[PDB]
Parts: C-alpha cells; sequence; structure tokens
C-alpha cells in the first residue's frame, strides 16, 4: 500500500476501491451526495453543506440525495469529484499524487466524458499515472473469454454488453434504467404491503441485508405463487440485528421477477431477457452465434440464485430453436468488474500502459482514447 | 432545581452513566469519545439550569447560551473524523452522526422528531456494530443497548418538559 | 491493445516451423509468475485426435494446421484456438488468457504472416469435430 496502484470502480450506486494485487475491494460505499432538507432553524450545531457516502445514508431522514451517475453516466461532476476525494482520503486513506490509478468506465460513455474524468484526475488529484478500461470488458476478460455479450446489473442501471475480441459494440448496448437499488426499494413496498414496517436507514439496510440473503429467481414465476399459496415451502425465516425472527414468502422470487417483468414496478420497459435478445439482434447476423453461446453476468444484481437458469430458458424461447444457448455466471461476478482491474493494474506488464503527467502534458486530452484496452 | 432540571440530572445517572460504563469496558477510542459525549451532555445540563430560572433570550446573549454545546457537538464530530483508521469505526460513526441530537435546545419547534432522526442515524451505525459483534463480546451489545437509549430517554424528556421547545422561564 | 507478455525463443521457432507447415500443432501457455507466453507441446495432431490435445485443467492458446477440403480446394489453413475449461481456471489464469490472447495474435501475423484463417474460443476438446471446426471456418 507504500506505492501500489489503485483500482477504482464507480458504480451507479457504488464505489469499488482498493489496491492492485489485492482480491477484493478494500472500500465498497454508496455513490451519492446528501444536502439538509431545509436552509436551517439551528446555527452550527455540527451542521454540514454535504454528505457523502455511507454519512449521507445514515442522515437520509433529514437530507435530500442525488447520485453523481444518472442513467449510467457520470453527470454531477463537482459531486463525481466528492465521492472521489471521499474515496482518496477518508476511504483508501492515501495521498492520490502518490499512487497510479486505474479507473473503470461505464457503456456508451462520450469521449469528452473520459476526457473530464482524466482532467479531474491529473489537474485536481494530481495523480501520476492513469489509466481507463471499460467495466464489461473487465468481467467478459475474467469470465475466461474475449468475445460475448455481458449482461451487467449494478445499483441504478443495467446494460447489455456485446463485445467481439475485446472491443464492446455501442451500436447495441442496450440500457435498463433498474438495478440493484430498485429492488431493494420494490421489497420494501412489498413487505410493506405484507403488513412490516421498513422506513428508516437502519430498515433499508435491513431489506437490501433480506434481498441479497433470501432472494431468487423463480424458473416458472406462476408455479412458484401457487406453490407460495398452498404451502409454506418457500418460506425462510430472517433474523433481525436485534435478535428478532421475522418469516418471508412469495417476496423471495417477487421482488428480482422484477428484472424479468418491470410492469412489477409499474416501468414501461422490456425485461432483460428481452433487451438481451434485442441487443444480440442489433449486431451483424454472423457474431449473433458466438453472442447466444457467451452470456456473461457481472454486476450485484445478477447474484441471485435461479437468475442464469432463468436466462438460459428466456433466451432458449426467444432464440431459433437449433441456436446453442449458455449462460455463464462466475462465482466473482459480484467483484469481476474491479477483480479484472486489479489483476491488470498488478502486472509488471501493465507499468509501461500507464498515461503519466507526463505524456497527458504533451500530447493533451487526446491521449486517452488512443491508449486503451 | 425545578423538575426539568431534576430529570436531566436523573438523565445523566442512569443511561449517560450507563453508557459511560460500557464504552469504559470496550476501551480504547470508545472510551475517548464517551468522555466527549460526557462534556456534551454536561454542558447540556448547565444550559437547562440557565434557561430554568432566566427568560428567552436572542441574538448575541442567545448564541453565547448555545456556543458552548455546538463547539462540543464539533468536537465529538472531529474526534472520529481524525480517527478514520480505528478498530472501533462504526462505534465512533454512530456517535458523530447523531451527537448533533444535543442540539434540540437551539430549535423553534419540534424538538422530540429531530432527536428521533439522530438517532435514527446511530442506528444505521449501531446495527453494523451489532453484525460484527454479536458473536464477539457482549459488552459491545450492551455498550449499542447504553448509547441509544440516552436519545430514547431524551425523546421522553422532552415530550414531557419541552414539547414545542426549551421551556425558558416566563418570569 | 491487450497486456503484451513475451513469447520464448522456442515458442516462436515452433510457430515459424507451423508457418512453413513443418509442424501441424502448437500449444502456448502462459508462465503467470513470470508473465510469458512459453511452448507447452508441438505434439503431431490430425483432426481426428485435436480433442486429445485441449487440456481439462487450464486454459491454453493453439495453433492448429487444419486440413481440409472447401469448394474443390485442398486448404491447410491455421486456426487459433483460445480453450477455457471454466471454473477448475483461477481468476487470475481467465484474465490473462484474455488479456494476452489479442498482442500474441498481433504480433504472430506481423513477424510471421501466419494469417490465422479463424479465431476460435472453446470450453473443452470434445467440440473439435470436422463438422464444428468446417462450420467455424466456413460458416453458412
Ligand atoms: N448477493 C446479492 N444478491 C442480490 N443483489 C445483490 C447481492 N450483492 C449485492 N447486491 C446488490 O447489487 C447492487 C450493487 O451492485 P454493483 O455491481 O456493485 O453496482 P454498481 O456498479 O452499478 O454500483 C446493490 O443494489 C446490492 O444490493
Ligand atoms: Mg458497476
Ligand atoms: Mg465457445
Amino acid at each position: 500500500d507504500e506505492t501500489t496502484a489503485l483500482v477504482c470502480d464507480n458504480g451507479s450506486g457504488l464505489v469499488k476501491a482498493g489496491f492492485a494485487g489485492d482480491d477484493a475491494p478494500r472500500a465498497v460505499f454508496p455513490s451519492i451526495v446528501g444536502r439538509p432538507r431545509h436552509q436551517g432553524v439551528m446555527v452550527g450545531m455540527g451542521q454540514k453543506d454535504s454528505y457523502v457516502g455511507d454519512e449521507a445514508q445514515s442522515k437520509r431522514g433529514i437530507l435530500t440525495l442525488k447520485y453523481p451517475i444518472e442513467h449510467g453516466i457520470i453527470t454531477n461532476w463537482d459531486d463525481m469529484e466528492k465521492i472521489w476525494h471521499h474515496t482518496f482520503y477518508n476511504e483508501l486513506r492515501v495521498a492520490p499524487e502518490e499512487h497510479p490509478t486505474l479507473l473503470t468506465e461505464a457503456p456508451l460513455n462520450p469521449k469528452a466524458n473520459r476526457e473530464k474524468m482524466t482532467q479531474i484526475m491529473f489537474e485536481t488529484f494530481n495523480v501520476p499515472a492513469m489509466y481507463v478500461a471499460i467495466q464489461a470488458v473487465l468481467s467478459l476478460y475474467a469470465s475466461g473469454r474475449t468475445t460475448g455479450i455481458v449482461l451487467d446489473s449494478g445499483d441504478g442501471v443495467t446494460h447489455n454488453v456485446p463485445i467481439y475480441e475485446g472491443y464492446a459494440l455501442p451500436h447495441a448496448i442496450m440500457r435498463l434504467d433498474l438495478a440493484g437499488r430498485d429492488l431493494t426499494d420494490y421489497l420494501m413496498k412489498i413487505l410493506t404491503e405484507r403488513g412490516y414496517s421498513f422506513v428508516t436507514t437502519a430498515e433499508r439496510e435491513i431489506v437490501r441485508d433480506i434481498k441479497e440473503k433470501l432472494c431468487y429467481v423463480a424458473l416458472d414465476f406462476e408455479n412458484e405463487m401457487a406453490t407460495a399459496a398452498s404451502s409454506s415451502s418457500l418460506e425462510k425465516s430472517y433474523e433481525l440485528p436485534d435478535g428478532q425472527v421475522i418469516t418471508i414468502g412469495n417476496e423471495r422470487f417477487r421482488c428480482p421477477e422484477t428484472l424479468f417483468q418491470p410492469s412489477f414496478i409499474g416501468m414501461e420497459s422490456a425485461g432483460i431477457h428481452e433487451t438481451t435478445y434485442n441487443s444480440i439482434m442489433k449486431c451483424d447476423i454472423d457474431i449473433r452465434k458466438d453472442l447466444y453461446a457467451n452470456n456473461v453476468m457481472s454486476g450485484g444484481t445478477t447474484m441471485y440464485p435461479g437468475i442464469a437458469d432463468r436466462m438460459q430458458k428466456e433466451i432458449t424461447a426467444l432464440a431459433p430453436s437449433t441456436m446453442k444457448i449458455k449462460i455463464i455466471a462466475p462465482p466473482e461476478r459480484k467483484y469481476s468488474v474491479w477483480i479484472g482491474g486489479s489483476i491488470l493494474a498488478s502486472l509488471s506488464t501493465f507499468q509501461q500502459m500507464w498515461i503519466t503527467k507526463q505524456e497527458y502534458d504533451e500530447a493533451g486530452p487526446s491521449i486517452v482514447h488512443r491508449k486503451c484496452f | 432545581a425545578v423538575p426539568y432540571v431534576q430529570a436531566f440530572d436523573s438523565l445523566l445517572a442512569n443511561p449517560v452513566a450507563e453508557y459511560l460504563k460500557m464504552s469504559k469496558e470496550i476501551g480504547g477510542d470508545v472510551q475517548k469519545h464517551a468522555e466527549m459525549v460526557h462534556t456534551g451532555l454536561k454542558l447540556e445540563r448547565a444550559l437547562l439550569a440557565t434557561a430554568s430560572q432566566s427568560q428567552q433570550p436572542a441574538g448575541n446573549k442567545l448564541s453565547d447560551l448555545l456556543a458552548p454545546i455546538s463547539e462540543q457537538i464539533q468536537e465529538v464530530i472531529t474526534f472520529r473524523e481524525k480517527n478514520r483508521g480505528s478498530k472501533f469505526f462504526n462505534h465512533l460513526s454512530a456517535v458523530s452522526e447523531s451527537i448533533q441530537a444535543l442540539g434540540w435546545v437551539a430549535l423553534a419547534a419540534k424538538p422530540g422528531p429531530f432527536v428521533k432522526e439522530m438517532n435514527d442515524a446511530a442506528m444505521f451505525y449501531t446495527n453494523r456494530v451489532l453484525k460484527e459483534y454479536r458473536d464477539v463480546d457482549k459488552k459491545h451489545v450492551d455498550w449499542v443497548r447504553a448509547y441509544l437509549s440516552i436519545w430514547t430517554e431524551l425523546q421522553a424528556y422532552i415530550k414531557e418538559f419541552h414539547t414545542t421547545g426549551l421551556a425558558w422561564s416566563k418570569t | 491493445q491487450g497486456v503484451a507478455f513475451p513469447i520464448s525463443r522456442d515458442a516462436f521457432q515452433a510457430l515459424e516451423k507451423l508457418s512453413k507447415k513443418q509442424l501441424n500443432y502448437v500449444q502456448l501457455e502462459i508462465d503467470i509468475k513470470n508473465e510469458t507466453i512459453i511452448l507447452a507441446n508441438t505434439e503431431n495432431t490430425e483432426l481426428r485426435d485435436l480433442p486429445k490435445r485441449i487440456p481439462k485443467d487450464s486454459a491454453r492458446y493453439h495453433f492448429f494446421l487444419y486440413k481440409h477440403s472447401h469448394e474443390g480446394d485442398y486448404l491447410e489453413s491455421v486456426v487459433f484456438i483460445y480453450s477455457m475449461p471454466g471454473y477448475t481456471c483461477s481468476i487470475r489464469e481467465r484474465m490473462l488468457y484474455s488479456s494476452c490472447k489479442s498482442p500474441l495474435l498481433e504480433i504472430v501475423e506481423r513477424q510471421l504472416q501466419m494469417d490465422v484463417i479463424r479465431k476460435i474460443e472453446i470450453d473443452n476438446g470434445d467440440e473439435l469435430t470436422a463438422d464444428f471446426l468446417y462450420d467455424e471456418v466456413h460458416p453458412k
């Protein structure tokens, strides 16, 4: 951690940060900025103008919240700078001018956006060297292949990213503004409609844990609903932080069913199986066969037991009857983007691939699009 | 003094003393943070004793009256912010993100709901302490219950004597 | 694009022989610790024995001389194979075989004019039938 390269995966909802060579990110926190709801009824009394990450989450009951990433793209730059500052100084506790930093990039990111992040990293954080890698490409590569279609379902956004020999096909990338935080919120709603009351920020955290520990994707949703209504076999008990034990039934599979049926939250969109199929269909007919046999899942929202089998069933139903369909769900898929970056940045052969501060000063902003992965 | 000063001294002698006792059992940063919380609560008691026998002041007199509490709240917060590498960072965060509850005395209205919100911010961190230490040592579970009891008792104390705000003397 | 791992002298010379059709099969492995591409095997391999060459316990690169008929012509075509058997491979192994593939193929074409006809990515040797190889190289 002396001069070790840093890996920063700025997610739509979660920052995954750490040191190149580690098996897991050292810091994982919300990519969110919170501001007081009212001007102030009291002076000072420890009040701050803004709060970042977990400090924003703990005080969400008295704040307005804002994600610096909108529709999967960095949008609120002063807020993103607050999150980057927090990552270096409060979470990783490093001097950024001492560490080469690898940053990840979301699908369809404009050239000017990558230039903006690079400008902030070199001029504002004074990083000695930098590198940008595409999230979906790092996950596909970490899965053991260079051609396939990545389903990246994270916190605020889900993408279908077709990739050919490490190059994403921008014309065919599909976006769904539905992922992890939306499922937590929907689980809160259906547990409330059941009679439970999860309202406070700590209760939102309990619901997020219930989702991550007990939710699953049913292979046949309607068959599962009929079993749940006639039998208690799908019921699972959950221990609350205070030791109280609750019982969860059909909410286990109704919550991630939203990914396949966005109408569950009233969202007018096709489900993740249909957007995968549509993304494959936008590509040239000759690559489609390789895409169908290489559906790779990444991101925390692809962690549900049964999601791979469900996607296999749904893509089979849409694709030609003779098409070989395969879903690859690596066990590391929750952090595959970060892990991929960690492996890369730790290689001795990578030390010559960084864009140095010297290189940036000489070639200008266009150097980030030339030095690629 | 007046019933609300007596009731605050009972709050200091009961959940606060339990919190100080559990913080001492954990020691280190937790013990150091507790002494700063205690200083804050003692500064609040002094303001309650002043308010019990004096009419509602304004501007400079009121700012001078509330400034020691405001400054001690910042001292509690600064400690946590200067100790991010602490082995008890969720304990420190539960305190720093909730200590503004002492600021209820500055509110023109609804002090009770404000202390409730501060208690909810502490619970974001105390639930992390419970999850990490429920199988480690009971003293951490006891510390969480002791710290949170200060704010549930403070809310009961506010509802009883200062429902619409700090009950300054009329005469 | 990708990460460039230096190819050993023996691996280069084996590939040189394959480009001259002195060899018909070249298996390359990544030395993870040394960040190099080394020679694993150059065993005589006819299409019927190609499935036997794909390891089940680790990822490998393969350059195979695919001798076959296509529309009246007898072709002797170099096929590249990146075989990755699954979770028996560590995430570092999967990441490095994926990341090193493109610079290896770039240097093989540039320095040896290998003219790789097709690049294939497989899970196991059993899928390397004559039908599969034909349909991969000559689709539709
Ligand atoms: N085991 C799990 N099962 C289901 N959802 C999970 C699991 N682990 C994490 N998540 C969810 O994944 C989301 C974060 O995913 P991530 O890929 O890090 O998002 P992003 O990169 O967009 O920030 C959160 O909404 C979280 O609750
Ligand atoms: Mg992500
Ligand atoms: Mg394949």
